[PDB]
C-alpha cells in the first residue's frame, strides 16, 4: 500500500462497537466518523 | 426487493445494506428493458419483411 493513517485512541467498552462504517452513536456522530468506502483493519485491546 | 420506490427503499435502511436492494431494482428494470428491445427487434424484422 501507499500510505496508512493510523488513528489511535482509548475508549470504554460500551462504545467500542460504534467504530464501524455506517454506524450512529456517541463517538460516531460528533467525535469520529468512519466512511463507507473504508479499507483497512481495526484492532481493539483492553487495558484495565 | 422490499419496495419499488427507490428513495423509499433508502429512507429507512443502513447504506451498507441499502445499496444492495436498489441494484436489484436496476437489473429488474434492465432485464425488462432487454425483453422489450428484443421483442421490438424481432418485430423489426417482421415489419421490414
Amino acid at each position: 500500500f501507499t500510505n496508512v493513517y493510523a488513528d489511535s485512541f482509548v475508549i470504554r467498552g460500551d462504545e467500542v462497537r460504534q467504530i464501524a462504517p455506517g454506524q450512529t452513536g456517541n463517538i460516531a456522530d460528533y467525535n469520529y466518523k468512519l466512511p463507507d468506502d473504508f479499507t483497512g483493519c481495526v484492532i481493539a485491546w483492553n487495558s484495565n | 426487493a422490499i419496495s419499488s420506490v427507490l428513495n423509499d427503499i433508502f429512507s429507512r435502511l443502513d447504506p451498507p445494506e441499502a445499496e444492495v436492494q436498489i441494484d436489484r431494482l436496476i437489473t429488474g428494470r434492465l432485464q425488462s428493458l432487454q425483453t422489450y428491445v428484443t421483442q421490438q427487434l424481432i418485430r423489426a424484422a417482421e415489419i421490414r419483411a
